[PDB]
């Protein structure tokens, strides 16, 4: 009796292990990232986050790759280099064991994830998808 | 920054404690 | 639309507990004092029916000693809007897993609360009389070991004049005792046809897993492989209602820390006041290797 | 104020243009489908759904890809000649509007999507992923 | 100021007692 849940919280691919992709989220209001490793990692894998803006050529085409600034809250004591939203899948995360995250405050139109420098060979063994929520259009 | 999962190999064990 | 029920699976073991055996004292402002009377001295002599004068004896001491008691405090932050929505009440959950943490820390302190601003646990006091298992000489090695005779003589040698004294140990000890077998190939206890189990209703078996075991987890010592380590803790046996006392002043209390709290963030502060001390630690006794 | 929506409805890659991926759906109790093209299409394209059982060697790994039987509802007018369930995406679907689908009655532990033979060149332009709903464990 | 509680530890054992077992008899002026 599984309801059609494609509509009512769909999802797309953000990182296929080889290349990133802009994923439009402006038509939504909530979203998050789901990480899933395909093989055993070797070290902690850091992933940088980027947001973009509508390229002035067309309001529906990817423009630049702006790096979203990390936003701290009260209980934050370990700010990054001035604050740049970046995640890190730690080691000791076997396959059939997924992770998930999100950004506190959104900015832009669509998001993208890229392997932070040094984690590329390891990023080749992990996939990233994005799942949205709350769309009203 | 978190998630949990399952399917950990059951792999039972032995405990013997003789004298 | 989904349906909601009112159940909540837990998957959270606290530990065993010993805050019920100790003598409980509700108290007021700190630096409590009390009496310690040393010993009733031999006062009379007797008397032969004839004379008209007695002979004095030696009196005792009272030793009006006193005791202190420690505190426990903590803080936590919250968002303002994030509390209104997200139907489940996080605040009451934090109240719960603050009282619980205070409880478990009080329990751990009453055992291994080493001195400075730490409720002096009767383990580190080392003022209870302790007995130890004797070593056994297997093929001329004199290795430390532990057979059931050690318990036999440890629990029975207690002076029953103190009263019913409760015994505590780890369930690994319970299991290693359960796995004891005679020379015939039969088991030494209860022989409850696959029945023993841990009734432990009121008599002298009481299990705490937040105690240090002498089994080093398991398969260690007694195990078919390498033997014990000497001087290792085994168990205790004391009339805790008079051997050791826990004292409580103010229940775990919370308050929104006015100042440091804003229209977008909320700051809280919780605290409590408790401690413990030893009574006549000549009441109970300890078991070691 | 986006929630952490990766601890709910976490999706996984199913068909990234040229590669299938058996997705575990055991703990979950509901699941849909999300189709997304990357460029323009030539004709309509069909995708064959398959499922998996735990191969006796390891209970947490998929076995073969067994075909999924199509079940009809009431007031149905046609049935696939073989009775085997498969999805179809019409021609003239722009790569800026997702498509959703859902098999009403699952069977097996892993789901998989395969390019129906004769419609495999357009599969490269197609990316299909699946999100799930329940936890139950 | 120090606080005073209302408990007192004894830590002094008398013995076991055998006065309960014997036949108790209350008496008066001596030479019963």
């Amino acid at each position: 009796m599984n309801f059609n849940v494609g509509v009512d919280f769909p999802s797309f691919i953000a990182w296929d292990g080889e290349e990133s992709f802009p994923v439009k989220v402006d038509g939504f209001n909530q979203f998050g990232f789901t990480f899933k490793t395909i093989a055993a990692l070797t070290a902690a894998t850091t992933f940088n986050i980027f947001y973009h803006e509508p390229s002035d050529a067309d309001p529906c085409v990817p423009g630049p790759a702006i790096r979203v600034p990390e936003v701290p809250f009260c209980d934050t004591v370990l700010l990054s280099e001035d604050g740049l939203a970046a995640v890190t899948l730690p080691e000791t995360v076997t396959p059939d064991s997924f992770c998930a995250g999100t950004v506190p405050c959104m900015n832009g139109q669509w998001i993208s994830i890229a392997p932070a420098t040094g984690s590329e060979t390891n990023a080749a063994n992990v996939q990233i998808t994005v799942t949205m929520k709350g769309a009203t259009r | 920054m978190d998630c949990r999962n399952l399917c950990g190999a059951a792999a039972p064990s032995r405990l013997v404690q003789p004298g | 639309t989904p349906q909601v029920l009112a159940l909540e699976v837990d998957c959270n073991i606290e530990c065993a507990s010993l805050l019920d055996l100790y003598g409980q004292i509700e108290v007021s402002r700190s630096t409590f004092t009390y009496m310690k009377i040393a010993d009733y001295g031999q006062l009379g002599e007797y008397t032969c029916d004839a004379k008209c004068d007695a002979e004095f004896g030696e009196p005792g001491n009272i030793r009006h000693l006193e005791g202190k008691t420690y505190d426990y405090r903590g803080v936590f932050c919250f968002n303002r809007k994030n509390l209104q929505e997200a139907n489940y009440d996080f605040l009451s959950f934090m109240i719960g897993a603050a009282q619980r943490s205070h409880r478990i820390n009080r329990n751990q302190a009453l055992m291994i609360g080493k001195g400075v601003n730490e409720p002096k646990g009767w383990l580190t006091e080392n003022c209870f009389p302790v007995f130890q298992t004797l070593p056994v000489d297997v093929n001329g090695t004199s290795t430390p070991a532990f057979l059931a005779q050690d318990w036999r003589r440890f629990v029975t040698s207690f002076p029953a004049e103190y009263g019913e004294a409760r015994s505590v140990m780890h369930q690994n000890v319970f299991g290693y005792l359960a796995a004891m077998v005679d020379a015939n190939g039969r088991f030494l206890f209860g022989d409850g046809d696959l029945t023993f189990t841990p009734d432990l209703v009121r008599e002298r078996i009481r299990i705490s897993n937040c105690l240090p075991d002498p089994t080093e987890g398991n398969t260690k010592g007694g195990t078919g492989q390498d033997a014990f380590a000497a001087g290792s803790f085994v168990a205790a046996q004391a009339a805790w209602k008079t051997a050791f006392y826990a004292v409580e002043k103010r229940p775990m209390f919370f308050e929104q820390y006015e100042g440091g709290s804003s229209a977008w963030c909320v700051k809280y502060q919780f605290g409590a006041e408790d401690g413990g001390f030893v009574g006549c630690c000549e009441h109970g006794r300890i078991l070691q290797i």
